């Protein structure tokens, strides 16, 4: 059953540092792929469980130039994203998977599953959640990239991500901020610091969000009673070529912007 | 023109008499004393310690493949080791190998005898050469062999390693025969008798302390270097020099490729930010690639050289003004040097009393000819 | 380190006789040895870089055979040009040492 | 045709220093280490030491420590070798030996002309 989407006001969010240069108390004008101000943002409902029938709606969106991704999750339900063009073993595809240990980004000829996700069970004796299995791809071939870094997604709050593919390079930006809004993206300005840069060098024109599914969700029955995944929601915007007047303070942090 | 400042002034005005006043003649500039280059704490050296330093090596009947790439490797380091004996390099020499780049640098490991060390030459024939491993005629790279009688040598006898004594077919370069099908000694068909008709191709090494050089187990490697029409992922590492401050140097900070005077700065970068700019859109500061400090960059001090002279009829003494220059960085120096906001004044002595202005220097300073 | 010292004082055979050229070794270091033919008034010339195989520009009369304890070189046929100094140098460790050499006389 | 040229016939007064050079031609200067040897009729040949080109890795034999010094100039394929406080017993013939291989050990396959040192 498909869950209908919605719309929301971006309200100047999604501004990132265009490069590594430091600038102090100056107004610098740059032409870069940016999220337009007040451009409305798709608001997706990943899982809506109410009866308790499980709703699996994690659609695979097109990667039109850059993409602005945000979500408000406190259980670390979201674990990664899928990137590629054909999404099969014919061509290499970029994957992101995260669990308690670290963040792993693999670029191989992944033969994707029908509905990839992550499985976890509750350890009754140790009283903690640790992974059970990985259900993502049928097989992986021609592995060229294997990136590992500390978990940035792990640990009320808003997480904003931006993905751009230019010059055979993959760029990810992020920012963590506590917020007090649920339905609509909070108003306010906070720049997106760059997280990692990767020389993947593959074409990416299609993406999907990944999730962590509790062991109760995998029961044969169509209803789940041990997992409350109603908070599974995220916002997706699309980047466009824009000119921005970025404001730098004396410390070098971007504190304001103009479209 | 170049004899002395007065003559340079005469050349500039194209006159043999120069009137009283200050004239701009030359243009001072400071040249870099040395070139400074720094690269961060990252090496990613190729895993040579694993391939060379180990407990047990792969035998010759299945010569192993290493597939080393996407890392920088200092081959002269092992070329400067204290254990290696044979370094007969084919094609690319190691000193030029460090300079040159290859996409992949394959490594091999097999157990061969001392007399069979020559068999690793390109196109060389022999028992091991024509059965276990053969090198192509067009090989480029190095093969390293050395004596090790204490690690992989047994007093009673080392029978762990073994070779392909017999092989019906003909070996080709970069081929292996891991299957252990039984050999056909004679024209009679072989049906697993292990007698006269059937011989065992894999014959055991016999290693003893009293065995000669041609019977001793040596640790050998084949550094296979090949071109696969791909971007080069293996290259020689690059060195970073020491750091100097408050001196005009040529810096290459991971591609900043600029020149100027590096100094300590109180400004602080963001952790991801590397360098800084300003209104003029010029490189202003760079953080240290090795450690975590901020080095403000100021360009080389330079400015016009103005010759302060009275009329040639009055005298021939001159004073030289180095505009916007500190007298630490500066007629040759040492003749009544003086510092003012205009710049370094050489050849004129500061006087406490004040007269009317004659030759305007700048910032309220005026020069004149006086007793 | 390893010291090279031949046993026989000098080589004294006529034309065509078969003679042996010894080169004792301090201890057993394999067949890591070389041979130089240093004519009186001429620089040493390579004869035997290895016992098994011979290098370029060497007559086939000279034979290679490594005992393991000491090094001996036997020549099947001797000509006028064969009268020179026989220096033997071992190549096993960083310090290299040469032999005492012997001058062939009829 | 490899040209290993040595002028030779140099004499230096006792207590002073000497400098000798060895030009290399007919092969590539870059792809071969340098090894120095000494010729003496008193007790046969002996090994002076080794020096690698375009660097300063010093390794001299245990017999001739201290007095012997080696320097390498890339240009003109010359090798610089110096002694200090020459003695009367240092009357011998010095050589520069081109090695077979680029790595130790080497057996000095090809030898150049002889440079004679004598107290004058
Ligand atoms: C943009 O999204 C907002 C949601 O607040 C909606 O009201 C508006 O109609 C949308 N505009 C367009 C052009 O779709
Ligand atoms: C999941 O965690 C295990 C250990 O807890 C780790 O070995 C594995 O690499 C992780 N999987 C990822 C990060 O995709
Ligand atoms: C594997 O990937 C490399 C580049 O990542 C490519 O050159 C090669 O053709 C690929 N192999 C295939 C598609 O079989
Ligand atoms: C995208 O595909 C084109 C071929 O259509 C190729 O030339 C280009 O390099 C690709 N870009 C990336 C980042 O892989
Ligand atoms: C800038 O840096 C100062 C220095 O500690 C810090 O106190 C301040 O919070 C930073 N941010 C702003 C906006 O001033
Ligand atoms: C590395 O090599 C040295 C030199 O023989 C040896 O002492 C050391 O034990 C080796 N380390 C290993 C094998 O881990
Ligand atoms: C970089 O390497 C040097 C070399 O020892 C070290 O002293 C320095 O601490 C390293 N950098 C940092 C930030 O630790
Ligand atoms: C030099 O000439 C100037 C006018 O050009 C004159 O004022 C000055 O008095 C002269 N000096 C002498 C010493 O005569
Ligand atoms: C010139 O350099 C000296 C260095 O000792 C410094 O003390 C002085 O302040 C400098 N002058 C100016 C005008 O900056
Ligand atoms: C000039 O004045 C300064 C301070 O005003 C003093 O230190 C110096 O001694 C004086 N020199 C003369 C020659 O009057």
């Amino acid at each position: 059953t498909q869950l209908p989407p919605a719309y929301t006001n971006s309200f100047t969010r999604g501004v990132y540092y265009p490069d590594k240069v430091f600038r102090s108390s100056v107004l610098h004008s740059t032409q870069d792929l940016f999220l337009p101000f007040f451009s409305n943002v798709t608001w997706f409902h990943a899982i809506h469980v109410s009866n308790g029938t499980k709703r699996f709606d994690n659609p695979v969106l097109p990667f039109n130039d850059g993409v602005y991704f945000a979500s408000t999750e406190k259980s670390n339900i979201i674990r990664g994203w899928i990137f590629g063009t054909t999404l099969d073993s014919k061509t290499q595809s970029l994957l992101i998977v995260n669990n308690a240990t670290n963040v792993v980004i693999k670029v191989c000829e992944f033969q994707f599953c029908n509905d990839p996700f992550l499985g976890v069970y509750y350890h009754k004796n140790n009283k903690s959640w640790m992974e059970s299995e990985f259900r993502v791809y049928s097989s992986a071939n021609n592995c060229t990239f294997e990136y590992v870094s500390q978990p940035f997604l792990m640990d009320k709050n808003l997480r904003e991500f931006v993905f751009k593919n230019i010059d055979g390079y993959f760029k990810i930006y992020s920012k963590h901020t506590p917020i007090n809004l649920v339905r609509d993206l909070p108003q306010g300005f906070s720049a997106l610091e760059p997280l990692v840069d990767l020389p993947i060098g593959i074409n990416i024109t299609r993406f999907q969000t990944l999730l962590a599914l509790h062991r109760s969700y995998l029961t044969p029955g169509d209803s789940s009673s041990g997992w409350t995944a109603g908070a599974a929601a995220y916002y997706v915007g699309y980047l466009q070529p824009r000119t921005f007047l970025l404001k730098y303070n004396e410390n070098g942090t971007i504190t304001d912007a103009v479209d | 023109c170049a004899l002395d400042p007065l003559s340079e002034t005469k050349c500039t005005l194209k006159s043999f008499t120069v009137e009283k006043g200050i004239y701009q003649t030359s243009n001072f500039r400071v040249q870099p004393t040395e070139s400074i280059v720094r690269f961060p704490n990252i090496t990613n050296l190729c895993p040579f310690g694993e391939v060379f330093n180990a407990t047990r090596f792969a035998s010759v009947y299945a010569w192993n493949r290493k597939r080393i790439s996407n890392c920088v490797a200092d081959y002269s380091v092992l070329y400067n080791s204290a254990s290696f004996s044979t370094f007969k390099c084919y094609g690319v020499s190691p000193t030029k190998l460090n300079d040159l780049c290859f996409t992949n640098v394959y490594a091999d490991s097999f157990v061969i005898r001392g007399d069979e060390v020559r068999q690793i030459a390109p196109g060389q024939t022999g028992k091991i050469a024509d059965y276990n491993y053969k090198l192509p005629d067009d090989f480029t790279g190095c093969v390293i062999a050395w004596n090790s009688n204490n690690l992989d040598s047994k007093v009673g006898g080392n029978y762990n390693y073994l070779y392909r004594l017999f092989r019906k077919s003909n070996l080709k370069p970069f081929e292996r025969d891991i299957s252990t099908e039984i050999y056909q000694a004679g024209s009679t068909p072989c049906n697993g008798v292990e007698g006269f008709n059937c011989y065992f191709p894999l014959q055991s090494y016999g290693f003893q302390p009293t065995n000669g050089v041609g019977y001793q187990p040596y640790r050998v490697v084949v550094l296979s270097f090949e071109l696969l029409h791909a971007p080069a992922t293996v290259c020689g590492p690059k060195k970073s020099t020491n750091l100097v401050k408050n001196k005009c140097v040529n810096f290459n900070f991971n591609g900043l490729t600029g020149t100027g005077v590096l100094t300590e700065s109180n400004k602080k970068f963001l952790p991801f930010q590397q360098f800084g700019r300003d209104i003029a859109d010029t490189t202003d500061a760079v953080r240290d690639p090795q450690t975590l400090e901020i080095l403000d960059i100021t360009p080389c001090s330079f400015g016009g050289v103005s010759v302060i002279t009275p009329g040639t009829n009055t005298s021939n003494q001159v004073a030289v003004l180095y505009q916007d220059v500190n007298c630490t960085e500066v007629y040759s120096t040492g003749s009544n040097v003086f510092q003012t906001r205009a710049g370094c004044l050489i050849g004129a002595e500061h006087v406490n009393n004040s007269y009317e202005c004659d030759i305007p220097i700048g910032a309220g300073i005026c020069a004149s000819y006086q007793t | 380190d390893i010291v090279m010292t031949q046993s026989h004082k000098f080589m004294s055979t006529s034309v065509g006789d078969r003679v042996s050229i010894t080169c004792k070794a301090s201890q057993d270091v394999g067949t890591y040895i070389a041979w130089y033919q240093q004519k009186p008034g001429q620089s040493p010339k390579l004869l035997i870089y290895w016992a098994s195989t011979r290098h370029t520009g060497v007559p086939d009369r000279f034979t290679g055979s490594g005992s393991g304890t000491n090094y001996t070189l036997t020549i099947s046929s001797v000509q006028a040009e064969d009268l020179a100094l026989y220096h033997c140098q071992q190549h096993y460790s960083t310090p290299y040492t040469f032999g005492g050499g012997t001058k062939l006389e009829i | 045709q490899v040209q290993l040229q040595q002028p030779g016939a140099e004499l230096v007064l006792p207590g002073a220093s000497v400098k000798l050079s060895c030009k290399a031609s007919g092969y590539t200067f870059t792809n071969y280490w340098m090894h120095w040897v000494k010729q003496r009729p008193g007790h046969g040949l002996e090994w002076i030491g080794e020096i690698d080109p375009f660097d300063t890795y010093i390794k001299i034999n245990q017999k001739f420590k201290g007095k012997s010094t080696l320097t390498v100039d890339t240009s003109s394929s010359t090798a610089y070798m110096q002694l200090s406080s020459l003695t009367s017993e240092d009357s011998a013939v010095y050589y520069c030996a081109r090695p077979d291989s680029s790595g130790y050990p080497v057996y000095f396959d090809y030898w150049g002309q002889g440079t004679t040192l004598t107290v004058s």
